[PDB]
RNA sequence: ACAAUGGCGCAGUGCGUCGUAGUCCGGAAGUC
RNA sequence: UGCCCGGUGCCGGAAGGUUAAUUGAUGGGGUUAGCGCAAGCGAAGCUCUUGAUCGAAGCCCCGGUAAACGGCGGAACAUUGAGCCUUGAUGUGUAGGAUAGGUGGGAGGCUUUGAAGUGUGGACGCCAGUCUGCAUGGAGCCGACCUUGAAAUACCACCCUUUAAUGUUUGAUG
RNA sequence: CGCGGGGUGGAGCAGCCUGGUAGCUCGUCGGGCUCAUAACCCGAAGGUCGUCGGUUCAAAUCCGGCCCCCGCAACCA
């Protein structure tokens, strides 16, 4: 709904001209954003994944895809096929409406957290990080969820470079309030 | 002591009835010695039956003494190296001492909020027989009767 | 071992039965397919199992 | 003719388990009475479920004589949800009550203008030949006023609210009216009341042309119960008689059995073990070892399954008071259930429920379970009391299903109540073996199918368990199993039974339904309340009411 | 029930007890074994191999005998609207819009016939299962409700005889008077013979008699060796 | 110490609270 | 001149288990008087097949045995089942206490006493009722019953079952 | 060289043909009963199942590959 908008307009044209590029498509442009729980939900109790598939599924409006292992472990007990955590993929409405939610709301509501962390860049220009306690999104709360997980995020964008998606998270408004 | 055992000494009568029965009842309620809290929750127990029910108070302990008292007993008699389980028929004196005794344990035992509660239980359940403190004497029965064989 | 012998019996066409195998291990429920009958000179369902 | 029912060399072959049943030549003859006994696995409902027709996918020849009509009633009926009285008329006087009504048109037809006399009148023919060949009707009061005096639910009500014994016995009265000749029935005993079992009692006792049933009861065997027909590995021996001296008999005939097949196969093996040393191999090395070894040698079987037993989870330790009702009661329509009823249940407690079939038991359990509110009066329970209920209703999602998977719900590692084990092995503490826990719910005996449901419900956590008729389709096996190990749980349960040592068993306090809105709760032993009975009774003698004649005698 | 009183045993042991005899020489027998009650009826109870239980047979019937039956021709007809409108010209005996067979429990018995028909059977007579305890009320069970009540009517008044298989095989009919004549009881006697065997047992192994039992109102009754096709009565 | 013959507050006692819980218990352990 | 009866051999016992010849019951099949244009159904008699019923020794089992083979570590009659009658007795799956199997006959009695009542002995917990011995009594109970039910029980055939007694027939043992 | 059995806590053994729980006796340890020591009572601890890997989802078990101890045979000349 919101951000949307202002990623058009007024953060394309500023990482446009800090790079001095002449073309608009050599601006990053947010892809996708993926929301993984994998907590092992699935290895002692089939239902707990039904659970937390649910808790992905109140925050994006939709049922989640069910990720499964991809080879045999050992350590672990598990099999190629085996269900053991969700995903939810974020792309178009549902990557603005969550990105905004988030950065917005949520953000402020991390364990002590107040400026910006920008450092966590794949290679080519994509940013990850992670969430510890659930209950930071606006319509997640404690008096809601049955008990209390983690889960982790992949920001997905067209950069090119990590000077490109350092600019990209600083341009964008954390505002401290709730 | 083997010369110088002796009976009861001198209880102390019932406040409000005057009933040396009661006296008894009260005194074996009491733990940590209080008088006071036992008696307490014995009237109450009483009460709370004598309403339910709408019996009288007096018949609300006096058929509940006739339904826990006995008439027989276990004694685990070792008669030399051998050692058997025989009956004799319960002393009087103690036989509805048995009884009072009893239906304290039996409501300490078989539970509910509060002791005056377990107690207005009880008090209901051993004139009808199958209360707690019914069980154990119909249990001492059965127990004296497979060994009615050696005595 | 021997995965199971059956006798898939007709019931519009001829009296008799196409013949195959499956497995009786993990399927307690009676066989249906369409298979061809030559009396009717058309595809039916066969039924019956052991 | 003497043979009713002939068997000739009968047999079922399962490649899974074992032979479960092989070379049945029995032949069954007016007047006799028969139980047909064994273990879980000993082929007695399928022995009925042969002779009743219903399997006939076996080796030899299952014949009835062709002039009877044989009655069969399974343990759970085909009576649809629909109502009573509805289900009632169905399979029975329907093909009657269609004679009758066309009967009626024909008696309509014959002021009618336009209707042919001469078809009319043959029409007419072919019905009274109809209603006279089945003889009897619906009628204007008769089933409607026996039904009554045998005391089933209302006429109107619903067949889906109806537990086991109600439901069974309307099942019955119907089943008889139909087909009388010959009575073949799935352990009839189990989930059916006082005044139910000495009404059946007296009828199979009575009976024409004969009666084939199964039992897990010692009264049963003494009063019907002319011939005994055991299974166990497989083939049938009928005895003729008896009493629980023969199950005393044949508990030591399988001891003796299994410990001399044991020491036959052990003696072979200390020949066996020389041989390499120094002979020419010959015959033993072949006949011994490849031929004797994992066929011959494997009679053992069936004594075995006595040894995995069973098991209850314990609780989630729990403060003492567990459940406070004050006062309670429950109303269906104008039925009163449950009436000022009022108990508290302390930690360590068993609570014993009696009563007839439909009393009100399952509807306090689901008070408890907050499927039902009370009517007035009040039901408190703790705050950290967790509940585990098993029903009358033991139906499920599929019968295609493994008894691991329907217990595990695919999970390798199963959290049972407050901690984890793996779900295999938590499966076999139920008589579960992998071969077993590989089986399909269809496949399974009620005895099987009984110890799959109990070690379902019972992975919640063993905290405060809410049991309706436990021994319902149990075999006896499974019914020491279950005792033994309710012997070494701790309680918190709520349990309900009909049959005697069990209710020894599990009371330390009683709940009796007796009336409408009468029930009464008392403290203590079975064995307590039964002085208590015993002093009522004497009271009773005195009292002239010819109520006291049922509980002096039949 | 009541089984074999001392009043039976007793008449039993002046003349005859048990046995069969030649048609002429049991009737004979009968006749004169009468005690009185009243003037001598006879009637026959025929056990024949039944197929009834699964009416592949008809032995619970009604039909015509050449003679008229009973000592009197007793007819009532059960009957409303529009099929005795067309036994108007006629005529049914005795009309019950409702009400006409209730005599029974006052001592008195009247009844060679009960006519019934459509309309009247739904309403009446529909609860054929108890009669209790005589089988006189009118059922489903010997069946042929009327087209008209015309036909029917003139069908009894000519000698109509309601004859029922028991519950195991024996039919009991009434063939008439001890009074009739030798020639006038054999005819009846050949005629439900004939009407057994057009409607045979079809696998009840072949048999339309097997013991042939007979008996009047008072007396005691004797067996019958052969009743239909051995000459005479008298 | 583990507790309502009690705990806390305004030995015993008067009120009021907590209602059987690892709690307003005890000072984690602990259910005598 | 000791220890071993688990093995192999044997002896003693048969309650149960398995079991021959014998016996040939039931089911099934063939034929076709006959029913029907009719498809197809099929009696009787004759056969083709299956093998209820009985049934032992052996064998399993139970008890012994090593101066057995060997092994000695790490024609009558008594009793008693069953097939037919014959002669009785309950006939209760819903009310109705129940004796309401069910149909026809059928409204008044000999059953020389059959009253019935009062009481005795047995039978049914349907012990109201009747069944069924014997004393008083040489005399009519009982049918709107009393009562419910759609139906009510006088009184004669008589139906089969649960079952009893006589006549038996038969199979067993002794 | 040729055949095969068994390696399970400190000792001596079960489980193993049915792969998902390692069970028993004695000793040991801690607590009691003795003035002290045996017995006795209560409670607990100790095991890569000789190993190495394999099929399997999973091996004390089923299958192989090494290190051991004990048996059988070594004969017609």
């Amino acid at each position: 709904a919101k951000l949307h908008d202002y990623y058009k307009d007024e953060v394309v044209k500023k990482l446009m001209t800090e790079f001095n590029y002449n073309s608009v498509m050599q601006v990053p442009r947010v892809e996708k954003i993926t929301l993984n729980m994998g907590v092992g939900e699935a290895i002692a109790d089939k239902k707990l994944l039904d659970n937390a598939a649910a808790d992905l599924a109140a925050i994006s409006g939709q049922k989640p895809l069910i990720t499964k292992a991809r080879k045999s472990v050992a350590g672990f007990k598990i099999r190629q096929g085996y269900p053991i955590g969700c995903k939810v993929t974020l792309r178009g409405e549902r990557m603005w409406e969550f990105f905004e939610r988030l950065i917005t709301i949520a953000v402020p509501r991390i364990r002590d957290f107040r400026g910006l962390s920008a450092k966590s860049f794949d290679g080519r220009g994509n940013y990850s990080m992670g969430v510890r306690e659930q209950i930071i999104f606006p319509e997640i709360d404690y008096d809601k969820v049955d008990r209390v997980r983690g889960l982790d995020i992949t920001i997905t964008t067209t950069a090119k470079s990590d000077e490109e998606g350092r600019a990209l998270l600083a341009a964008f408004d954390f505002p401290f309030r709730k | 002591p083997r010369r110088r055992v002796i009976g009861q000494r001198k209880i102390l009568p019932d406040p409000k009835f005057g009933s040396e029965l009661l006296a008894k009842f009260v005194n074996i309620l009491m733990v940590d010695g209080k008088k006071s809290t036992a008696e307490s929750i014995v009237y109450s127990a009483l009460e709370t039956l004598a309403q339910r029910s709408g019996k009288s108070e007096l018949e609300a302990f006096e058929v509940a003494l006739e339904n826990v008292r006995p008439t027989v007993e276990v004694k685990s008699r070792r008669v030399g190296g051998s050692t058997y389980q025989v009956p004799v028929e319960v002393r009087p004196v103690r036989r509805n001492a048995l009884a009072m005794r009893w239906i304290v344990e039996a409501a300490r035992k078989r539970g509910d909020k509060s002791m005056a509660l377990r107690l207005a239980n009880e008090l209901s359940d051993a004139a009808e027989n199958k209360g707690t403190a019914v069980k154990k004497r119909e249990d001492v029965h059965r127990m004296a009767e497979a060994n009615k064989a050696f005595a | 071992g021997i995965r199971e012998k059956i006798k898939l019996v007709s019931s519009a066409g001829t009296g008799h039965f196409y013949t195959t195998t499956k497995n009786k291990r993990t399927k307690p429920e009676k066989l249906e397919l369409k298979k061809f009958d030559p009396v009717v000179r058309q595809h039916v369902i066969y039924k019956e199992a052991k | 003719a003497q043979f009713v029912y002939t068997m000739h060399r009968v047999g079922k072959v399962v490649p899974p388990k074992r032979h479960i049943l092989k070379n049945i030549s029995l032949s069954f003859f007016p007047g006799a009475k028969i139980g047909v006994l064994g273990l879980n696995g000993a082929g007695k409902s399928t022995l009925l479920r042969i002779m009743a027709g219903i399997d006939k996918d076996i080796e030899g020849e299952a014949r009835p004589q062709p002039d009877i009509k044989i009655g069969y009633l399974p343990q759970e009926p085909q009576l649809n949800p629909e109502h009573t009285v509805r289900e009632s008329i169905e399979e029975a006087v329907s093909e009657v009550v269609n004679a009758l009504k066309r009967l009626d048109e024909v008696y309509a037809l014959y002021a009618d203008p336009d209707a042919d006399f001469d078809k009319l009148a043959a029409e007419q023919g072919r019905l009274e030949e109809i209603i006279q060949a089945h003889d009897g009707h619906n009628l204007n009061v008769q089933l409607e006023r026996a039904a009554d005096a045998l005391r089933l639910p209302d006429w109107d009500a619903k067949i889906a609210n109806l537990s086991g014994g109600e439901r069974r016995r309307v099942a019955l009265c119907r089943l008889l009216l139909e087909k009388p000749d010959m009575l073949l029935l799935d352990e009839p005993t189990n989930h059916l009341d006082a005044e139910s079992v000495a009404w059946l009692e007296r009828f199979l006792h009575d009976f024409e042309g004969t009666v084939v049933a199964i039992t897990h009861d010692r009264y049963f065997l003494d009063n019907v119960a002319g011939w005994i027909l055991e299974l166990d590995r497989g083939e049938g021996i009928p005895w003729e008689g008896n009493y629980s001296s023969w199950l005393e008999q044949k508990d030591q005939r399988l001891a003796q059995e299994a410990s001399q097949e044991a020491a036959r196969r052990k003696s072979i093996e200390k020949e066996l073990e020389w041989v390499r040393q120094g002979t020419k191999g010959r015959q033993s090395k072949g006949k011994a070892r490849l031929a004797r070894f994992e066929e011959l040698n494997s009679t053992e079987y069936q004594k075995r399954n006595e040894t995995n037993e069973l098991f209850i989870p314990p609780g989630p330790r729990l403060g003492d008071k567990v459940l406070e009702v004050s006062n309670l009661r429950k109303s269906y329509g104008d039925r009163l259930l449950i009436d000022d009823l009022s108990f508290s249940i302390p930690k360590g407690a068993i609570v014993g429920i009696i009563g007839p079939n439909g009393a009100g038991k399952s509807t306090l359990f689901r008070m408890i379970s907050g499927q039902e509110q009370p009517d007035s009066g009040t039901i408190t329970l703790g705050e950290t009391v967790k509940l585990a209920s098993v029903d009358q209703f033991r139906d499920s999602m599929d019968n295609s299903k493994t008894v691991w998977e329907e217990v595990s719900g695919g999970l390798d590692i199963m959290k049972i109540g407050n901690t984890e084990m793996p779900s295999r092995a938590y499966v076999g503490r139920f008589n579960f073996k992998g071969v077993d826990q590989g089986k399909r719910v269809g496949e399974l005996s009620g005895g099987e199918r009984g110890r799959l449901h109990l070690a379902k419900l019972l992975q919640v956590g063993g905290n405060m368990l809410l049991l309706d008729e436990p021994t319902n389709d149990l075999d006896i096996e499974t019914l020491r199993a279950l005792e033994n190990a309710l012997l070494e749980f701790p309680g918190c349960a709520m349990v309900i039974s009909h049959d005697r040592w069990f209710l020894d068993r599990i009371a330390t306090h009683i709940l009796d339904y007796q009336d409408e809105g009468k029930v009464e709760f008392f403290e203590g032993n079975f064995t307590e309340y039964e002085e208590y009975k015993k002093r009522t009774l004497g009271a009773d003698a005195l009292e002239p009411k010819r109520i006291k004649y049922k509980r002096i005698a039949k | 029930m009541a089984k074999l009183t001392k009043r039976m045993r007793v008449i039993r042991e002046k003349v005859d007890a048990t046995k069969q005899y030649d048609i002429n020489e049991a009737i004979a027998l009968l006749k004169e074994l009468a005690t009185a009650k009243f003037v001598e009826s006879v009637d026959v109870a025929v056990n024949l191999g039944i197929d009834a239980r699964k009416s592949d047979q008809n032995v619970r019937g009604a039909t015509v005998l050449p003679h008229g039956t009973g000592r009197s021709v007793r007819v009532a007809v059960f009957t409303q609207g529009a099929n005795a409108e067309a036994a108007k010209a006629a005529g049914a005996e005795l009309v019950g819009m409702e009400d006409l067979a209730d005599q029974i429990k006052k001592g008195e018995m009247n009844f060679d016939v009960v006519i019934a028909s459509p309309d009247a059977m739904r309403v009446v007579g529909q609860l054929g299962q108890v009669l209790g305890p005589r089988g006189l009320m009118p059922n489903p069970k010997v069946g042929t409700v009327t087209p008209n009540v015309a036909e029917a009517v003139k069908n009894a008044k000519a000698g109509q005889v309601r004859y029922r298989n028991d519950k195991n095989g024996i039919i009991h009919t009434t063939i008439g008077k001890v009074d009739f004549d030798a020639d006038k009881l054999k005819e009846n006697l050949e005629a439900l013979l004939v009407a057994l065997k057009k409607a045979k047992p079809t696998q009840a192994k072949g048999v339309y008699i097997k013991k042939v039992s007979i008996s009047t109102t008072m007396g005691a009754g004797v067996a019958v060796d052969q009743a239909g096709l051995s000459a005479s009565v008298n």
